[PDB]
């Protein structure tokens, strides 16, 4: 449950996968990358929105960092718009209606993901 | 023998026109504004807005302002963030105004790209990701002020009772008011007392804006108000949108540009859905509720048509709603809104529609 | 009828009908510029039974209109008969070559 | 715990890869190449190509070439037509090569953007709207000069039996052959006799290309041939694709990149549809026909799946077809093709698919 690369591809590519609970964008795992790797030729955002998601498999709660991959045009696949614990822009780093590629060398948004930070 | 010509103006009067900001999220580098006639659904024209454009019409109705980002080679090369001024009737480009490379890139909430009541200044949200408010002097065509005092705040709510004043919502749950001088530089500012608890009852940023006050709805269906009849903003709330039956079925607000105010009556319009819980604050409307903001009670409810965003025209007593793709037109001259028509396929991915201003 | 791909004058349109885009059959939508050059089609008039020359000028300098897409090919020929060919952008020589929509301009018999 | 990283290569080997050129006609300023694994339908990555991109892979398999148009402000400002060189495994931009602002803007026929057999020159169609052929020196990263001899002609057919020669189809119904020097300028040229009547039997531009000859199909279902085994091209035809029954139901070819040749067998593949008449030359395939070019007879016919474009791989005996959005993979090692799989949603508006090259020396 903590290691998407060992899981069923169709499970991790679903908007319902437990760690994707505040994703707004295209899942990088459907775009030629994986949960934790940008597709070839796209660049990780150094900043992100964050939050926690509940892992129903082990019953624990985890800190998730939602980095975008940047510098290629929209992937277009596996669009998600989940909003658990998401807050407006006056809680900026909890907010997912902004482009987290905004400070990259090229801000064009390609795909997003959910990086597991810790418990 | 026929001749093809250019140089033509939009074929319907300004008062018929609406602006549907199509993000085209699937191909976000080719966002655009679609111009429609609300009276008959006719497509009138469009304005290209490159990557994640924002749009507003000048208060005097003469120009369209867009905000966007370019790069020399789109996905590589130097960044240029700009405001563009377009003629409203010819739908032609007139002027570019350079911005620092930090204009907000994000979905089209109204409060990210606004103007002062007097129309002399454009007021826009920046994020680097540190937040600040940028001021563009329209006459000069220049970025003239960067309001760093607004760090930790978000979005711009113009005060319709003052020429160059606006508010922003801050991380302390209060409002920061900025009063610009005639040069567009900050002339004074003030901070309200806490209006809402950020942790316990977060508000949606979209105001239900009156001439001298604004109302905000919360994730749990409460209403907060900010009274700016004086120089110092006075804040109050909550009162609940919900009665006991409503609470039993877990009704809460949801959407983006989700509220509106009919100023002559005090009626507030809010998108609502049942079975609310954490994570449902952007759900499409099951219903539109019509609230009397003086009595703090609901007066009517109608089907929501899965709408996400709305806007109101005061003088014609109209409300538009938008579900992402389709625009619904309502007559709100009486407490129960009446559906007049639906404009199907107005956009691929729009969360913002606006009327052409007619007041001058 | 003019907004339908089957309107007789649109017999070699490959593009968006400008009449659905805020223009008309013979005028560009506001803020788009006519191409000086065009491909030509020969279309059959269903009223008088005669063939007419229709000049297909694109309107240029705005992004794709996206409405009333048509792909009709009556008497259309490949690029070795270049001015009868509609698989190219007739905005190619404009100040801005971005293609917005296509007009159907009646020339004559 | 986890860290998001970039810098990665495409996950599947080159021999699994295909390139679907998505014009995205509804939003043509955001055209792109979609890279797919044909063995399992997996999306592998993409290359952005701005306004009406064109694409090819280098003959050596190492680089992807795109051709596109930029303007400083997209819909206004200075025009820049370019070829870009991208790394095939990293899908990253490496180099921009400046073109004169007249590269062809149009749908993605193969012959608009090609290369010499030796891989040393990119050979592209210009239209201002006057036509010429542009030559790009790959080693130098430079535009050489217009091949002005090709005025009134269209499209590029490389000659696979020579290192730097190609032909083009001219308005007189013949072929112009261009032989380049080591510097990419024209060293010599020749023009064939008339191959087809432009008025009475116009041909589709897409060649069924062999090593030393090319076949072309016509609007009315005839076949023409150009033999370039010698320095002078010899032309012939027509012969008909159609038997008596075929003619009775008005079968004719239709599509865009609508033919292909399996060189080892001489089998020619052609999209066909019944009830042919003026105006149906770009109709989707009702069927694919498989012709023996030696015996000049059909050896198979199968459902067309509304295909418009195809490509053939000689090294793995495959044919891809494309209906605008979906790609079908066929085994063509026997006279009757066998459908292996369909990749759904590979593009929004594509009329060109190509394999990643394997071998081909
Ligand atoms: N993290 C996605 C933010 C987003 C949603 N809709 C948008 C439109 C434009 C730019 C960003 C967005
Ligand atoms: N006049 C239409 C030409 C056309 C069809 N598909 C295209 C793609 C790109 C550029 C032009 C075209």
């Amino acid at each position: 449950s903590l290691n998407p690369d060992l899981a069923n591809e169709d499970e991790v590519n679903s908007c319902d996968y437990w760690r994707h609970c505040a994703v707004d964008g295209f899942l990088c795992s459907c775009c030629g990358g994986t949960t934790t790797t940008c597709p070839p030729g796209s660049t990780p955002s150094p900043i992100s929105w964050i939050g926690t998601c509940h892992n129903p498999h082990d019953g624990k709660d985890y800190l998730i960092s939602y980095h975008d991959c940047c510098g290629k045009t929209a992937c277009g696949r596996c669009q998600c718009n989940t909003q658990t614990r998401e807050r407006p822009g006056y809680e900026f780093f909890l907010h997912n209606d902004v482009n987290w590629c905004m400070a990259n060398e090229n801000s064009t948004f390609h795909c997003t993901t959910s990086v597991l930070v810790g418990l | 023998r026929e001749v093809l010509t250019g140089g033509h103006s939009v074929s319907a009067p300004q008062e018929n026109r609406i602006y549907v900001m199509d993000s085209v999220f699937m191909h976000l580098t080719e966002s655009r504004v679609h111009v429609y006639d609300y009276t008959n659904g006719k497509f009138l024209g469009m304005v290209p807005t490159a990557f994640n454009g924002h749009v507003q019409v000048s208060n005097d109705g003469k120009k369209i302002y867009t905000m966007t980002t370019y790069h020399e080679r789109i996905t590589r090369g130097k960044r240029s963030d700009v405001v563009e001024v377009w003629d409203a009737d010819k739908l032609t480009f007139e002027k570019e105004i350079s911005l620092p490379p930090k204009r907000v890139q994000g979905l089209n909430y109204d409060g990210l790209f606004r103007q002062t009541t007097d129309g002399k200044f454009i007021v826009l949200q920046n994020a680097s990701p540190a937040t600040s408010i940028g001021i563009v002097d329209v006459a000069k065509g220049d970025y003239v002020e960067d309001v760093t005092a607004a760090a930790g705040c978000w979005s711009v709510i113009p005060q319709p009772n003052r020429p160059r004043s606006f508010m922003t919502i801050c991380g302390d749950g209060g409002l920061l008011t900025i009063n610009l001088g005639e040069d567009g530089k900050v002339a004074s500012q003030s901070r309200s007392k806490q209006m809402f608890s950020v942790k316990d009852d977060p508000i949606f940023i979209a105001p239900a804006l009156d001439k001298d006050k604004a109302h905000f709805v919360s994730y749990y269906g409460n209403v907060y108000s900010a009274d700016f009849s004086g120089d110092e903003v006075k804040v109050d709330g909550p009162w609940s949108l919900l009665n006991d039956e409503d609470k039993a079925k877990n009704w809460v607000p949801g959407g983006y540009n989700l509220v509106g105010l009919h100023r002559a009556s005090g009626r507030m319009y809010v998108f609502m859905h049942p079975d609310g819980k954490e994570g449902t604050h952007k759900f499409p409307a099951a219903e539109i509720w019509v609230m009397d903001t003086k009595t703090k009670q609901r007066v009517a409810r109608i089907p929501g048509r899965d709408a996400l965003s709305m806007t109101i025209d005061q003088q014609r007593n109209l409300m538009l709603t938008l579900d992402g793709g389709n625009v619904n037109v309502y007559d709100i001259s009486q407490p129960e809104p009446k559906l007049l028509r639906t404009i199907e396929g107005a956009a691929e991915a729009s969360l913002q529609v606006q009327f052409h201003p007619v007041g001058g």
